[PDB]
């Protein structure tokens, strides 16, 4: 009858959707590689789909996935074990080499632009006429690290134009130059900025970007990697 | 076998339980103390589900089903036949879930990332003790929780529904529908959305999250922004689930009349009750 | 701190959006910045792009809300206090089985049910068209007017496409709070219990899994949004260690995984397929079976 066809035909459906589906979430990380980067045996059952190319705007080219699938980098670990599925070893010091909870991704060492072609991160004294409208104004709290020693002091706001919120706090250290720290791992207080991923030494360690106006998608992924392998890594001198 | 990208993340530590012990994988899976955890309480579950179907005479997954122990046995032990595994399935399910959701966490301190995945599945956890161990204990029998049986399960919500008369009519149980239909709504734009912009008219440029704002603010008004829309979801799916626990822990409790004659408290208030005309004068 | 809400908000200029080929002369200007949806979300109100569907819908859909009201009110004797007494109570229904498909029926007795229904089609459709049209101004896909036709299909069915199988208007859903709720379990109850309709568990399935997935989702970019996560686009044209970190927390936890563009198409169907399987089961319900349980019993 009718309904019997109906639901025996959605099920085909649904199973030539789940195919579908699939094989588009296997566009980045695939073909499956053994620990040595080699293409391991057994991808399962379902295949790489067809490349698409997407046109990135204001002249930045294209990218097509799946493509040639490369680090573009060198990965400081070595095995612990003789056989596959263990954990592999930093070599040297995990924060510096951008290893674990430390890792970036080489993305493009050029910044996000808006709908428009403008730099999409400014620093706020260089966005007109951009303002703290709500909320504590963090800018001239020390900031204080895990070890609960203070690192440097906030002195300016990077803001999104288009999306209107603040992305990283600019920190002076001791020394007079500045780092981008993530709004996301700081807490903002009424007398100080409190950051627990990173004790005060290890501000100096943060990357740092070429231009003083601009951060590259490359730099973005370095900072916010180094800060985030912290709560690992700084966890000897978080009190 | 890893992703292209994989094995950078793949360093030793986040574990909450046993050191470097169980900090290995299994083909893409993490294990870690609470990957053992969940095996064993899993594994015991399913060996004494099938075993519950031995003594049922049946292994037909369409008429197994474990029933609580009957009302009369109240919140003591059964015999396993008659209410007993289900009480002892029902910890092992529980000591699933939590391991699951602890495992997640000890994922998350290897990744370097925040604990909001765990901290959403808790709420999964909640609504599932709140239907076997909260509500039944505050009634006063384990008899009153829901059979793990895949129609029988769909039974016991019809006749635990129509025992309070047309179910709709529970307040908490209106509010968590709203947020059900409200969160695939959000789903459905938030998903289009971004695949609008990331899949133009052919021949196109990618769009610009400048374009997601423009699209909805000319539509209807407003955007909540791509930071928003996460948080919304995030939300209006963790809402539908806390008030559907809600609307079932004060069922049976607080309210055990027809959930119908509830609105009367509005009928009834002293400065319209009396007023000729309408329906309900 | 976690993320659920922004510690500092920053304002600039009023952001008059994108322009593409849209038509400014139809947008109107920026609105007040609600500083309280600023915690959670964009300040800004406005603009909006009004046009000539926009102004049919408009006009239309308060059309419909209006005709409802008025008669409430009547129901009410015209007295605010029994209309604020019996607010969930009041019913504009639809003609009685006698009148058939025909627009015969009395204003009191169904022809203002027909008045409202008109007014509520014209409505939804023009909007439909709207969600379609604002799209292609800024050359985007049209994902988002596909994803609301599912939607469109369940309510087709329910007051139009369902009615008109059947041979009656009184099949459709009456405009009350409390009467489309007992219409509802009434329609359950007349075909042997819908929890036998195979259609209508799949929509459970799937309305659940919506509530699964963007619980993952959401959860999973706050996760990340210390890597930048929330800006899914350009983390689609050039992955970072958001996607990466996203991808592997999942593939660790359950075996297998999603891209940033990915998880977007996972999102749009286990949504769509909500009201797409909804849609059939109520279609097929007293126009192919009259019991579910009956259907059940036969499987077919
Ligand atoms: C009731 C009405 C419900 C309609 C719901 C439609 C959901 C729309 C989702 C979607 O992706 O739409 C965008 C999609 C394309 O958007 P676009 O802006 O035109 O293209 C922009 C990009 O160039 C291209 O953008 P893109 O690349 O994102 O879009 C490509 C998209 C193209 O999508 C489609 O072609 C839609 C597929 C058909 C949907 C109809 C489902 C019917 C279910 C039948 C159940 C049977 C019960 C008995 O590809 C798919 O999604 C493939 C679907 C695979 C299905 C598996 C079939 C298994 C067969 C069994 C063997 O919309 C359509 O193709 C039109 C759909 C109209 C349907 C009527
Ligand atoms: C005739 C029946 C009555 C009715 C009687 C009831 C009764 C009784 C109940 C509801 C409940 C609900 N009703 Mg009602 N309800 C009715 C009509 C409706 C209608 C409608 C359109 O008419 C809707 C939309 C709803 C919607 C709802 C929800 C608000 C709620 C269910 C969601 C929930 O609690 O999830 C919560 C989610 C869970 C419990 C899932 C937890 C998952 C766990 C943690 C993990 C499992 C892992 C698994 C075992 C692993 C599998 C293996 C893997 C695949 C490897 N009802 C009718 C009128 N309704 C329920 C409720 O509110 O519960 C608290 C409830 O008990
Ligand atoms: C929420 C309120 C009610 C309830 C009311 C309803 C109503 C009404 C319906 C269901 C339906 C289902 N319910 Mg239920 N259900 C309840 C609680 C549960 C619990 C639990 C808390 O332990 C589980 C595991 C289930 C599981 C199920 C599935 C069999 C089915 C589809 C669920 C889905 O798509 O979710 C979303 C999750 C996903 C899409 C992820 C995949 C989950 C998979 C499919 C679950 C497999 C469960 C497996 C069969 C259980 C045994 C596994 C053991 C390891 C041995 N329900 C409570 C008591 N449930 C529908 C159905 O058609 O079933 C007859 C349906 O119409
Ligand atoms: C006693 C009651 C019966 C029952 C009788 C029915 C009937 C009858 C129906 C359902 C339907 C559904 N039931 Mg049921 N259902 C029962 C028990 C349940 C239980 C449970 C026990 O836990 C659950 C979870 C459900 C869940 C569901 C959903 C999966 C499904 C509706 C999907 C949806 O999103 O529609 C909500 C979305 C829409 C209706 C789309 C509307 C879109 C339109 C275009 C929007 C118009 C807006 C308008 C202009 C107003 C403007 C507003 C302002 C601008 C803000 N039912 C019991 C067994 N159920 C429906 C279905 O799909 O059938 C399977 C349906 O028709
Ligand atoms: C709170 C918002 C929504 C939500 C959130 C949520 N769920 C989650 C998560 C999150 C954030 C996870 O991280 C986790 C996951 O890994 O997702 C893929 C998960 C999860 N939610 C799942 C299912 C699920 N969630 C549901 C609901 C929801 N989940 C909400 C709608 C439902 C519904 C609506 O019914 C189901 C069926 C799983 C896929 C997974 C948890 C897997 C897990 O805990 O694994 C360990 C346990 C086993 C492998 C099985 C052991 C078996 C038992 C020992 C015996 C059987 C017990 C059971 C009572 C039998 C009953 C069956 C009958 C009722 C049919
Ligand atoms: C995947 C299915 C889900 C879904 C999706 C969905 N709904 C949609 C869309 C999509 C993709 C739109 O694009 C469209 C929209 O504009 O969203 C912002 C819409 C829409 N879904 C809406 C509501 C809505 N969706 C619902 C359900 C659902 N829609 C499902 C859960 C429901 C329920 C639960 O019944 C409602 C009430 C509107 C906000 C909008 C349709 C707007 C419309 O047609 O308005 C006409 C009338 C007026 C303009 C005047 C109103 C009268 C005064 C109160 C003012
Ligand atoms: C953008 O970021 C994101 C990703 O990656 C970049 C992701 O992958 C995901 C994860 C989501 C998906 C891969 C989409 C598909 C997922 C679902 C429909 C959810 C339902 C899941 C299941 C049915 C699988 C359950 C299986 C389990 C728990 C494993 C049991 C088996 C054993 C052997 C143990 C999310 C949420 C995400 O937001
Ligand atoms: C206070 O006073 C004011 C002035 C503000 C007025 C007050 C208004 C109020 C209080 C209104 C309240 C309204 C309410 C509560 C409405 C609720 C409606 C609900 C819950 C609707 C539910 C379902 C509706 C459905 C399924 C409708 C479907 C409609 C269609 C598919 C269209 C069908 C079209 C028909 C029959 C006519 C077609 C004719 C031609 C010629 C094409
Ligand atoms: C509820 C539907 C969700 C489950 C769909 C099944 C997806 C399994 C895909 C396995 C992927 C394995 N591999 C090797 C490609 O990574
Ligand atoms: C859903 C839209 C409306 C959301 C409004 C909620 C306001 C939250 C206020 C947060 C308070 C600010 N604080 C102290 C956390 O910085
Ligand atoms: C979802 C509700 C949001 C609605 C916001 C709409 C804002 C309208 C802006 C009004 C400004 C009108 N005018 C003519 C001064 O530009
Ligand atoms: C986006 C694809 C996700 C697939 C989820 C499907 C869940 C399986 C539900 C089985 C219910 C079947 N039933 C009993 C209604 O016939
Ligand atoms: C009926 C719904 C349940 C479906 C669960 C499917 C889980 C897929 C697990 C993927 C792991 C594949 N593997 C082992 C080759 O890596
Ligand atoms: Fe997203």
């Amino acid at each position: 009858d009718l309904a019997s066809l109906a639901i025996y035909s959605f099920w085909i459906f649904l199973a030539g959707l789940i195919y579908y589906l699939q094989t588009e979430n296997m566009r980045e990380g695939y073909p499956l590689e053994n620990e040595d980067g080699t293409p391991a045996a057994n991808q399962g059952p379902f295949p790489l789909p067809k490349p698409k190319t997407f046109i990135l705007p204001h002249g930045r080219g294209t990218l097509t996935v799946p493509g040639p699938e490369s680090e573009d980098r060198p990965i400081a670990l070595a095995r612990t074990a003789v056989s596959e599925g263990f954990p592999h070893a930093p070599t040297g010091d995990p924060m510096k080499d951008g290893v674990g909870p430390a890792s970036w991704v080489a993305r493009r060492d050029l910044p996000e632009l808006d709908g428009h072609g403008h730099n999409k991160i400014k620093p706020m004294k260089a966005a007109a006429g951009f303002h703290v409208s709500a909320g504590k104004n963090p800018i001239g709290l020390p900031v204080r690290g895990c070890d609960l020693e203070i690192a440097g002091k906030v002195v300016d706001i990077w803001v999104d134009i288009p999306e209107q919120m603040a992305r990283f706090l600019e920190v002076e250290l001791k020394d007079g130059s500045t780092r981008l720290l993530p709004m996301q791992m700081v807490k903002v207080q009424s007398n100080r900025v409190h950051v627990n991923a990173l004790s005060s030494d290890l501000f100096a360690g943060i990357p740092t970007i070429k231009s003083p106006t601009e951060v590259t998608l490359l730099e973005e992924d370095k900072i916010c990697g180094y800060v985030a392998g912290g709560l690992m890594y700084a966890a000897p001198k978080r009190k | 076998a890893l992703l292209s990208f994989e094995r950078k993340y793949r360093v030793p530590g986040g574990t909450l339980v046993g050191g470097n012990l169980f900090d290995f994988w299994v083909g893409p899976f993490y294990v870690g103390f609470f990957g053992v955890a969940t095996f064993f309480f899993a594994a015991l579950g399913i060996i004494l589900i099938a075993w519950s179907a031995v003594l049922q005479g049946t292994w037909n997954p369409q008429l197994i089903s474990v029933y609580p122990p009957a009302l009369e046995y109240g919140l003591g032990g059964a015999p396993l036949a008659k209410g007993g595994l289900w009480q002892i399935i029902t910890i092992c399910a529980t000591g699933a879930f939590v391991s699951w959701a602890l495992r997640e966490v000890e994922i998350c301190r290897k990744l370097g990332i925040g604990y909001h995945i765990p901290f959403a599945f808790a709420f999964a956890i909640l609504a599932y003790l709140t239907l076997v161990l909260f509500r039944p204990v505050m009634m006063g029998a384990w008899g009153y929780a829901f059979p793990y049986g895949i129609w029988t399960h769909l039974d016991w919500v019809s006749n635990t529904g129509y025992t309070y008369g047309n179910f709709h009519y529970n307040p908490a149980h209106m509010i968590a529908i709203s947020f059900f239909f409200t969160n695939a709504l959000a789903l459905a734009l938030h998903g289009a959305l971004v695949l609008s912009a990331a899949n133009p008219e052919k021949g196109k440029e990618m769009r610009t999250p400048d374009h997601e704002d423009t699209f909805f603010r000319d539509l209807v008004g407003y955007s909540i922004g791509t930071l928003g829309i996460h948080r919304l979801g995030l939300l209006l799916s963790l809402s539908a689930v806390f008030f559907s626990a809600l609307c079932m822990i004060i069922t049976g409790t607080i309210w055990f009349d027809q959930w119908v004659d509830w609105w009367q408290w509005w009928v009834k208030l002293p400065w319209w009750a009396n007023i000729p005309g309408g329906i309900n004068g | 701190y976690q993320n659920i809400f922004s510690q500092v908000q920053v304002r600039g200029p009023a952001d008059l959006g994108m322009t593409e080929d849209v038509n400014l002369a139809n947008r109107s200007g920026v609105g007040p910045f609600s500083t309280l949806l600023g915690w959670f979300g964009n300040a800004q109100l406005g603009p909006i792009y009004l046009g000539s569907l926009g102004v049919l819908s408009l006009f239309s859909g308060l059309m419909w809300f209006f005709t409802i009201g008025i008669w409430f009110w009547y129901q009410a004797g015209w007295n605010p206090a029994v209309f604020l007494r019996d607010l969930f109570f009041f019913s504009l229904e639809p003609p009685a089985p006698e009148y058939g498909l025909s627009f015969a029926a009395p204003l009191k007795e169904g022809g203002l049910w027909l008045i409202a229904s008109f007014f509520m089609f014209v409505a939804v459709w023009s909007w439909w068209g709207r969600t379609y049209l604002r799209a292609q101004a800024l050359g985007m896909g049209k994902h988002t007017a596909w994803a609301f036709l599912s939607a469109i299909w369940l309510w087709m069915v329910l007051g139009f496409i369902r009615p008109i199988l059947m041979g009656s208007w009184s099949e459709a859903v009456p405009y009350g709070i409390f009467s489309h709720l007992d219409w509802t379990n009434n329609f359950s109850l007349v075909h042997g219990n819908l929890f036998y309709n195979p259609f209508h568990g799949l929509s459970i399935a799937f309305l659940y899994g919506s509530a699964l997935l963007f619980a993952m989702h959401g959860a999973t970019i706050l996760a990340v949004s210390r890597f930048g996560g929330e800006r899914e686009l350009e983390q689609i044209a050039d992955r970072g260690t958001a996607a990466e970190r996203a991808a592997l927390f999942w593939r660790w936890t359950m075996g297998f995984n999603a891209t940033m563009e990915g998880i977007h198409r996972w999102a749009i169907w286990m949504a769509v397929l909500v009201t797409l399987t909804g849609g059939i089961g109520i279609l097929l319900s007293g126009t192919v079976v009259d019991n579910w349980y009956v259907w059940g019993q036969n499987h077919g």
